[PDB]
RNA sequence: ACGAGACUCUGGCAUGCUAACUAGUUACGCGACCCCGGUCGGCGUAACUUCUUAGAGGGACAAGUGGCGUUCAGCCACCCGAGAUUGAGCAAUAACAGGUCUGUGAUGCCCUUAGAUGUCCGGGGCUGCACGCGCGCUACACUGACUGGCUCAGCGUGUGCCUACCCUACGCCGGCAGGCGCGGGUAACCCGUUGAACCCCAUUCGUGAUGGGGAUCGGGGAUUGCAAUUAUUCCCCAUGAACGAGGAAUUCCCAGUAAGUGCGGGUCAUAAGCUUGCGUUGAUUAAGUCCCUGCCCUUUGUACACACCGCCCGU
């Protein structure tokens, strides 16, 4: 039985697969031309 | 009879029956534009000199 | 000092390599000149990194042969001490320029080869390294079962083999090798 | 030899689809930026891909990709293909009309048309490559 | 999707990082001799981790430059450096009527079972010797042997539930192998600072089957054991065999590698010509090819499928 993956290691595994490469998402970039001062107090 | 010498100018790969003899193209040290093609026995880094005992046989190429 | 290195109490200078072709692959000289053949070794990692390796170094690795003698350097260096001391006494010149010359007038030019036995030219690497064998092998079975000691027959050798006396073990050696590839070429 | 296995290249690959403004070309800077934007429990594969995210970059600036999509390729291809030019080659004032396309254009409505100019033929009936 | 790779261990370095009466070092008081000064693994100690032990993180990627590469993939150099290809482990699909029923209280069936093929005790045997093969060890010497003198290791083991058989310091007696008191240690604490061999330095020996070689063999002394004869091993003295580098053939091997020389572990009441590990001295030659032997792809041919150790013809 090849056990299923968790970042715990309730059901099997605590490291991944040596091989396993997870590229996480990044969000939507905000990005204006004109400058903001974001001053408060 | 002469003794000449010849200097590597290019090496052309490694021939024989068990890949020991280095095929290159020497250059004569009399006439810098005559050229002929050697079977060399020993190890043959591209710039050194070799000594010809007879300077007219040519060998096969490939 | 930075007047001379001298090789124990031998000449760096004053040793030439007379013949146009072996000058690169003789280490005497200005760069590789040091107190002792002995070194730390990393000569036998690349392929044209034994060339630089001084002679001294050469002679005194080759001179360890047949099992008993196997990783005894500290043997053979005293070897080529005594036999380079008896040198002096019997010639009157620098043993380094013998051992010089032994070693240009024992390397074989042409050789055979199987491609069918078709004479071909000798590398000058190779000329180095079958002149330096054929010497130590002539100075080995000279003193075996013999009164005469090691460095009595080394000396006798390379005297013998920078004079072309033909009682050498190596010119003869060489003079065979020679003839039988001018036999088929 | 040195080849880097398709593990190593589909990761390096999409690295850069997401995270191509934050690299650079020395392999140290941008395998600092390889530690955030990609988990890998591997430190030799980690420098691995962060050696091939550089060579990847190197080769971005000399022009076009494998397949890899960066967002200042695609404004430039853009503009190459919402591409607007002046009066040009379809607004012609001269046609040089053939010897038989005038009287063909004559079996139809535009027999003595206003700006066409008769070539005159092409003597030595000649345009086969010869044999052997 | 598997295998390759990635992976885990190990090796290299780190004056930076963490910590040390079961590791040290530097400086200091004291003690010894010393011709103002050296050595001290002689005593004790206020800092520190360069040496040591094992932790965590870094560090190395063909990354920089130059060629070649249509040209991506890459290849070869050179700089920089502790490393610019360390060494292992793990290891697919499909098989072989390989080997093991003498590892098993895993084992179907067959045969035994008080006429034992069950079980223990007393002896013998696996070693017997006209021969033939394989793995080894010592050598054939002077690059050596014998006798003195000098200076350095690293892997491990240890008082066993059965289980005694540990490891051994120090001091006596014995030529020696050993014996006897008296400790220390369940171990970075003791053996132990593991004073290992070879090598190095000095003596004799002199090409002689010699002080090369140490088989066979006679006599005597302890140890282990309940018991040693067909001699357990080990010590002494005597005996001093073949063998002058090994025919045809043939094995292993490319860097701390081969080879030499020692030391641990297992076996072990007794015990290494074996095996498995460790260090030490340290090379020659090669950076190649498909010529031999074999392996993997692609075409191609086939009367082969227990598949060339195949099939098959005629007198």
């Amino acid at each position: 039985i090849m056990l299923p993956w968790d970042p715990s290691g309730k059901i099997g595994p605590k490291k991944p697969l040596p091989d396993h490469v997870s590229i996480v998402e990044p969000k939507d970039e905000i990005l204006p031309t004109t400058p903001i001062s974001e001053q408060k107090g | 009879q002469p003794i000449k010498l010849a200097r590597v100018t290019k090496v052309l790969g490694r021939t024989g029956s068990q890949g020991q003899c280095t095929q290159v193209r020497v250059e004569f040290m009399d006439d810098t534009s005559r050229s002929i093609i050697r079977n060399v026995k020993g190890p043959v880094r591209e710039g050194d000199v070799l000594t010809l005992l007879e300077s007219e046989r040519e060998a096969r190429r490939l | 000092t930075p007047d001379i290195k001298l090789f124990g109490k031998w000449s760096t200078d004053d040793v030439q390599i007379n013949d146009i072709s072996l000058q690169d692959y003789i280490a005497v000289k200005e760069k590789y000149a040091k107190y002792l053949p002995h070194s730390a070794g990393r000569y036998a990692a690349k392929r044209f990194r034994k060339a630089q390796c001084p002679i001294v170094e050469r002679l005194t690795n080759s001179m360890m042969m047949h099992g008993r003698n196997n990783g005894k350097k500290l043997m053979t260096v005293r070897i080529v001490k005594h036999a380079f001391e008896i040198i002096h006494l019997l010639t009157g010149e620098n043993p380094l320029q013998v051992l010089v010359n032994a070693i240009i007038n024992s390397g074989p030019r042409e050789d055979s080869t199987r491609i069918r036995r078709q004479a071909v030219d000798v590398s000058p690497l190779r000329r180095v390294n079958q002149a330096i064998w054929l010497l130590c092998t002539g100075a080995r079975e000279a003193a075996f079962r013999n009164i005469k000691t090691i460095a009595e027959c080394l000396a006798d050798e390379l005297i013998n083999a920078a004079k072309g006396s033909s009682n050498s073990y190596a010119i003869k050696k060489k003079d065979e090798l020679e003839r039988v590839a001018k036999s088929n070429r | 030899g040195r080849v880097r296995t398709k593990t190593v290249k589909k990761a390096a690959r999409v690295i850069i689809e997401k995270y191509y403004t934050r690299l650079g070309n020395d392999f140290h800077t941008n395998k600092r930026v390889c530690e955030e934007i990609a988990i890998i429990p591997s430190k030799k594969l980690r420098n691995k891909i962060a050696g091939y995210v550089t060579h990847l970059m190197k080769r971005i600036q000399r022009g076009p990709v494998r397949g890899i999509s960066i967002k200042l390729q695609e404004e430039e291809r853009e503009r190459r293909d919402n591409y607007v030019p002046e009066v040009s080659a379809l607004d012609q004032e001269i046609i040089e009309v053939d010897p038989d396309t005038k009287e063909m254009l004559k079996l139809l409505d535009f027999g003595s048309l206003s700006n066409l100019q008769v070539t005159q033929p092409t003597v030595g009936m000649n345009f086969k490559t010869p044999r052997g």
